[PDB]
């Protein structure tokens, strides 16, 4: 029953977005405000090498079942980071309780979201090639650094990558929604 | 005799996600510029450009048309103040459209009373989104909230909407005139202006 399905992933990609940017500003505010982070954030995103649509009419132009392989790929293409930041963040002797409860939500909701959207393609395209290709994060060492401006610069570009393609995957399930349960009549 | 002082892009904001627009200020303490050029590029790639339309914002704005403007994407830019006695550059501002949506307000609010039998009298209110914004493809998302109050009242009640269009409220004190307006957010970002405010009397067989 694909409404109930979109219906929740939805919401799931929604909380997730909002969550990731209430992390980021909480981030940003307490370590980074006053300083040039945002300089060194430029291109920093494991994810950019995917070919993404960047307007609507490059969304409009993108097959549904290319659309869903590649929210997929990049909902796949997280879970190590978001494993890696909640672990080294919770191993710290002294963590910023609040972000790191907005971690481990958002660890545990996007693999619920994940699941759902296997759902989703498994109803749609009952009959994909069951393809795994997705882009690999390889930040851990500088997340490790013991330099603290290259560690927080390291942890800076993560959550703001975190922030974008949260938004991002939240924009192309609604977008989906609209095109295959509505017609394009939302 | 003075080049102009230091200007700076104060304010960057998109209606809907398919366009956006940028402002700035000249600095105070330097010469009047003649001209200005706001110069940008673009996370990934290394062309310059220059602010496309200077007309469109009105006043010191830079207007990015839709074959300008994407998501997901930062734009450093930086505005340059020049007379024939020297130039200024402000600071670089990094912008993402995905973080400065701000709707214009929703339009044609209309308000009515209706007392059907035997079931709850209500407010019905009722009106549209802005303009330009494409809810159908679900490319964008819009929420709203309702405020009412009676002249004097010292706090307005707030009524979340959701997505919804239309709305109905119930607790009216009977033989009061209330003023009503509408704004709406999208899913993120930042609320519009409240619109213009409609009136209604509540009759008193409430
Ligand atoms: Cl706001
Ligand atoms: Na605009
Ligand atoms: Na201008
Ligand atoms: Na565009």
């Amino acid at each position: 029953m694909l409404r109930d399905l979109f219906d929740r992933a939805v919401v799931l990609s929604h909380y997730i977005a909002n969550l990731s940017s209430e992390m980021f500003s909480e981030f940003d505010k307490r370590y980074t405000h006053g300083r040039g982070f945002i300089t060194k954030a430029i291109n920093s995103c494991h994810t950019s090498s995917l070919a993404t649509p960047e307007d609507k009419e490059q969304a409009q132009q993108m097959n549904q079942k290319d659309f869903l392989s590649l929210i997929v790929s990049i909902l796949r293409s997280w879970n190590e980071p978001l494993y890696h930041l909640v672990t080294e963040v919770r191993g710290m002797q002294e963590a910023p309780e609040a972000i790191l409860s907005k971690a481990v939500e958002i660890e545990e909701q996007t693999k619920r979201l994940l699941e759902r959207m296997e759902l989703i393609v498994s109803q749609v395209h009952p009959e994909t090639k069951e393809n795994e290709i997705y882009p690999v994060w390889s930040g851990l060492p500088s997340l490790q650094m013991a330099d603290e401006e290259s560690r927080l610069s390291a942890y800076y570009n993560l959550l703001h990558c975190l922030r974008r393609d949260s938004h991002k995957i939240d924009n192309y399930l609604k977008l989906l929604k609209c095109r295959i349960i509505h017609n394009n009549n939302c | 005799m003075l080049p102009p002082g230091k200007p700076e892009i104060f304010k960057c904001r998109s209606p809907n996600k398919e366009t956006f627009t940028c402002w700035w200020r000249p600095g105070t303490d330097g010469g009047l510029p003649t001209n200005y050029s706001l110069t940008y590029h673009r996370e990934g790639e290394t062309l310059m450009h220059e602010c496309p339309d200077y007309i469109t914002g009105g006043p010191n704005s830079c207007h990015f048309g839709k074959q300008y403007t994407s998501m997901w994407r930062t734009y450093i830019m930086m505005v340059n103040a020049t007379n024939q006695m020297g130039s200024s550059f402000s600071d670089e501002l990094y912008v993402d459209v995905t973080y400065i949506v701000q709707p214009d307000p929703p339009l044609e609010l209309a308000v009515e009373v209706k007392q059907p039998e035997d079931r709850k009298p209500y407010l019905w209110i009722k009106w549209s989104p802005p303009t330009l914004i494409d809810l159908k493809t679900g490319w964008f998302t819009l929420l709203y909230e309702i405020r009412l109050k009676p002249e004097k009242a010292a706090e307005w009640e707030i009524h979340f909407a959701g997505q919804q269009t239309e709305f109905k409220i119930l607790s009216l004190h009977p033989g009061q005139k209330y003023l009503v307006q509408v704004r709406c957010k999208p899913d993120h970002g930042y609320w519009s202006a409240w619109s213009p405010a409609t009136f209604i009397q509540i009759p008193s067989d409430f």
